[PDB]
This record gives C-alpha cells, structure tokens and sequence, in this order.
C-alpha cells in the first residue's frame, strides 16, 4: 500500500 | 497485571553494526546471541565491505561481507549472522518469541553517544500485523538508522521483533516480527541454512505488500 523506506 | 521489568539485560546485548565499503556505510542496530548477531536484511545493501560491531564487550571489525555466513529468515527483514569463532560470544539470555496482537511493546535502545550508556525504554504501544505478516506496525517514533532495535513485550520481556521501515512522513512505523520457532533456529544447527555473499543490489524492494526504499 503506502510506500516505506528502510531505517 | 504485568510484572515490572529491568530492560538492562536486553540493552547489554544490543549492538551497532556499520557495513562500510569505499566511503559508503550502512549503520543500524542488532542483537547479540551467542556466536550470532540478529539484525535486519537491509543491512547488506552493498557487497564486499567491512562490518563494525559495537558491543558492550568491545568493538569488532570483520573481513568482507561476501565471505560472511548468514541465515535468512523467510519472508522477513531478519538475518542471523554467524560471527567468526575468534570473536567472543555473548549471553544466550535473550528471549525471542512470536509477537501477540493486542500486546504492548516498548522500543529498547542503547545510547552509545554519552560517556555513560543509557538503557532507553520508549513508551508503550500496541502492535498489529500489516498485510501478509512480513511487517508489523507500532506507534513508536524511530529515527533513521534505528532499524534492528528490539521491540520488547512488556508482558514477558521477550524480543517480539526488530524495527525496519517507516513512511516518509514518519507517522507509521513498521517492524519485522520474530518468526515462529525462532529460538529453535538459534540452538539447532539442522534448521539453519547458511549462505555467503548475499547482498541487496536493488534500489527498490517489494516486501510485505509494500514498496520499500533504502532512503
């Protein structure tokens, strides 16, 4: 769904 | 009613990994369990590097992530790293369990900056699975590079997951759940399948019904 970014 | 808990044992086993190669580094946290270090898969965005593990015991430096033996958790941003035998092992005191819905967790973080380390315990937050279960959602604000920090249940004091990703506006935070029979994976070699040279060459990865970026 919504886009994510690794941390 | 849940038992009051001291989270310092978990802090003592949090490690700060930094995979550096040719001036570019990737820093995120992990967990020390015997001869292994549990951390996120997206630590290995680059191949052929130098791993720096910062533990309470000391700071370690390792030869080439390509030769490194890693066990990949299926369908999860988790990986078990086999430290070479020369590196001292840690306590097997860490307890891993599959997370339970409607069970509160607290982000346990170790602050390596201050001259005296701080065992930081965040505020409690419920957890819910996201799509296929590859990611689990918590409401604890996490800074960048804080992936691999343990999500600890306040009921039994077990690591139920490691932080992974967030949305770009930093309003929803997603951690990777500890799989079932994960402790069986740590103490039984027959269930472990080690691989070498694993790296994440792609810029975009499609995980957990989501499109996760590296930046």
């Amino acid at each position: 769904t919504e886009n994510l970014y690794f941390q | 009613s849940h038992m009051p808990r001291d989270y310092t044992p978990i802090c003592d086993n949090i490690v700060k990994l930094t995979l550096t190669s040719d001036g570019k580094s990737i820093t995120l946290y992990g967990l020390q369990y015997g001869n292994y270090i549990i951390t996120n898969r997206h630590l290995f965005r680059l191949n052929n590097g130098t791993l720096t593990i910062e533990s309470k015991n000391g700071t370690y430096t390792i030869a080439d992530s390509k030769t490194l033996e890693v066990h990949l958790i299926e369908g999860k941003d988790l990986v078990i790293l086999k430290m070479p035998d020369s590196v001292p092992a840690a306590d097997t005191t860490l307890k891993f369990k599959k997370p339970v819905e409607n069970e509160e967790v607290v982000l346990v973080s170790r602050d390596f900056s201050t001259p005296e380390p701080k065992c930081l315990v965040s505020e409690s937050s419920k957890i819910t699975p996201d799509n296929d279960g590859t990611f689990w959602k918590h409401s604890i604000p996490t800074k960048d590079g804080e992936a691999g920090l343990p999500l600890v249940s306040t009921k039994d004091g077990t690591v139920v997951g490691l932080h992974s990703a967030s949305n770009f506006n930093n309003t929803n935070f997603y951690f990777t759940a500890i799989p079932e029979n994960f402790m069986e994976l740590l103490n039984d070699e027959s269930k472990r399948k080690w691989i070498k040279g694993w790296h994440l060459t792609s810029n975009s990865v499609e995980w957990g019904g989501h499109k996760v970026f590296m930046d």
